[PDB]
C-alpha cells in the first residue's frame, strides 16, 4: 500500500518508500553486457562488460534498457510487486511530452502498477527544503539546471539547462591530471578518478588568488593512494576542476557559468517574485557537494544582484538525495492522494493524462 | 510538513498562471 518513490538519474538511481528519510537503494544506471544472463543490472554490471547508460542528460533514451533498470529497481532491489504499490517517478526539467507519455504508459501496461505521478526533479528538492518558492540549482551526474519555480509550477521560460555535470567534471580532471604525468585510461580508472574529485576538489572563493597561492607554495598539495599503492599527487587541479562550473570555457563550452545563469533565470521571471527567487536558492545533486561552493555562489550572485536583494544560499549536508527525499514527502501526503494518475484513469484517457495529471 | 502541504495545496490553477502571464510553457 505504501507509495514508491524512485529517481532515476543519468548516474545513480535513487528509490525507496515514501515516508522513508532516505532512498533504500542506490545503484548504478547502467546495464552491462559480456546459459548465463545475457545482461546485467545496476549493481550487477558493477560488481568484463560493457556499459550502457539509459538515461542521457536526465533523458531516457534507451527504452529496452530502462525497461530493465526498473525491473530491477522493483523486484532486485526493492523486493516489491509494483502492482501493489503507487509510483511516483521524477523526470528532467523540459522533458518532452513523448517521453512522459511512454514513461506513463510502460508503468501501467507493463509493471500494472495501480497509480502513478511524474514529478520535476528540481521541484521535489524545493519541496524537501520545505519551500514551493524558490530557484533551484540541481546539478547531477548528467546535466545541470537552474530551475525558478512558483507554488510549485517550475516556469519553463525562465528553466535553463545546461550539460556540464559530474561525468564531465570527471572527465575533465582526467585531462588535467595528465599535466603531472598522469594517464587514467579504463573504466576503473575513470572511477578513481571520480572518487579523487569527490575527495580532493573544491571550490576557490577567488579562483585567481588560489591559482598564485598555488603557484608560491605546496600549502594546497595532496596526495591520493589508489589501492595498489599508486599515489597521484594534486595541487590546483583539486579547484581548477570545479571551476569549470563557473568557467565553462574550460573545457570548450562556450556558455554561461553556473552564476550567470541563476541570474539569467531570475531576470526571465516576473518581477514580483524576483526576490522572493533570490532569498531562496536551492541547491541539489551530487556536483552541488564541493567544499566551498555555496559560499562562491554566494559572492558572485551578490555581485550580479542588486544592493536590494537579500541573497541565500540553502544548501542541506543531505543534498544529494534532496529530490528523493521531496519525493519521498509529497508521495506521503494527505493532499497528494487526489493527484496520482490512477489505472482508471489512464484505462479512460491513454498516456496523454500525464500531461493533465501531472504538473 | 504540515507548512509544506498547506502551500500545496492552497495553490492557484494552471490556467490561472497562465491567464496571469506567469505561466508560460513550451
Ligand atoms: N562529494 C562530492 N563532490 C563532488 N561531486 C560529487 C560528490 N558526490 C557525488 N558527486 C557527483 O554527483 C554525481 C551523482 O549525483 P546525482 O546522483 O545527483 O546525479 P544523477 O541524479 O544520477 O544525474 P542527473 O540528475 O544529472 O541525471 C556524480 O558525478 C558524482 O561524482
Ligand atoms: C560509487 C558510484 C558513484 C556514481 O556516481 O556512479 C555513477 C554511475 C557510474 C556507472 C559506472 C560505474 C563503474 C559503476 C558504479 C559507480 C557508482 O558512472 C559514474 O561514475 C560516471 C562515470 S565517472 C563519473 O564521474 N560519472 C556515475
Ligand atoms: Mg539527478
Amino acid at each position: 500500500t505504501t507509495a514508491l518513490v524512485c529517481d532515476n538519474g543519468s548516474g545513480l538511481v535513487k528509490a525507496g518508500f515514501a515516508g522513508d528519510d532516505a532512498p533504500r537503494a542506490v545503484f548504478p544506471s547502467i546495464v552491462g553486457r559480456p546459459g548465463q544472463k545475457d545482461s546485467y543490472v545496476g549493481d550487477e554490471a558493477q560488481s568484463i562488460l560493457t556499459l550502457k547508460y539509459p538515461i542521457e542528460h536526465g533523458i531516457i533514451t534507451n527504452w529496452d534498457d530502462m525497461e530493465k533498470i526498473w525491473h530491477h529497481t522493483f523486484y532486485n532491489e526493492l523486493r516489491v510487486a509494483p502492482e501493489e504499490h503507487p509510483t511516483l517517478l521524477t523526470e528532467a526539467p523540459l522533458n518532452p511530452k513523448a517521453n512522459r507519455e511512454k514513461m506513463t504508459q510502460i508503468m501501467f501496461e507493463t509493471f500494472n502498477v495501480p497509480a502513478m505521478y511524474v514529478a520535476i526533479q528540481a521541484v521535489l528538492s524545493l519541496y524537501a527544503s520545505g519551500r514551493t518558492t524558490g530557484i533551484v540549482l540541481d546539478s547531477g551526474d548528467g546535466v545541470t539546471h537552474n530551475v525558478p519555480i512558483y507554488e510549485g509550477y517550475a516556469l519553463p521560460h525562465a528553466i535553463m539547462r545546461l550539460d556540464l555535470a559530474g561525468r564531465d567534471l570527471t572527465d575533465y580532471l582526467m585531462k588535467i591530471l595528465t599535466e603531472r604525468g598522469y594517464s587514467f585510461v579504463t573504466t576503473a580508472e575513470r572511477e578513481i578518478v571520480r572518487d579523487i574529485k569527490e575527495k580532493l576538489c573544491y571550490v576557490a572563493l577567488d579562483f585567481e588568488n588560489e591559482m598564485a597561492t598555488a603557484a608560491s607554495s605546496s600549502s594546497l598539495e595532496k596526495s591520493y593512494e589508489l589501492p595498489d599503492g599508486q599515489v597521484i599527487t594534486i595541487g590546483n587541479e583539486r579547484f581548477r576542476c570545479p571551476e569549470t562550473l563557473f568557467q565553462p570555457s574550460f573545457i570548450g563550452m562556450e556558455s554561461a557559468g553556473i552564476h550567470e545563469t541563476t541570474y539569467n533565470s531570475i531576470m526571465k521571471c516576473d518581477i514580483d517574485i524576483r526576490k522572493d527567487l533570490y532569498a531562496n536558492n536551492v541547491m541539489s545533486g551530487g556536483t552541488t557537494m564541493y567544499p566551498g561552493i555555496a559560499d562562491r555562489m554566494q559572492k558572485e550572485i551578490t555581485a550580479l544582484a542588486p544592493s536590494t536583494m537579500k541573497i541565500k544560499i540553502i544548501a542541506p549536508p543531505e543534498r544529494k538525495y534532496s529530490v528523493w527525499i521531496g519525493g519521498s514527502i509529497l508521495a506521503s501526503l494527505s493532499t497528494f492522494q487526489q493527484m496520482w494518475i490512477t489505472k482508471q484513469e489512464y484505462d479512460e484517457a491513454g498516456p496523454s493524462i500525464v500531461h493533465r495529471k501531472c504538473f | 510538513s504540515a507548512a509544506l502541504e498547506r502551500k500545496i495545496s492552497m495553490r492557484q490553477s494552471r490556467e490561472e498562471l497562465i491567464k496571469r502571464g506567469v505561466l508560460k510553457e513550451i
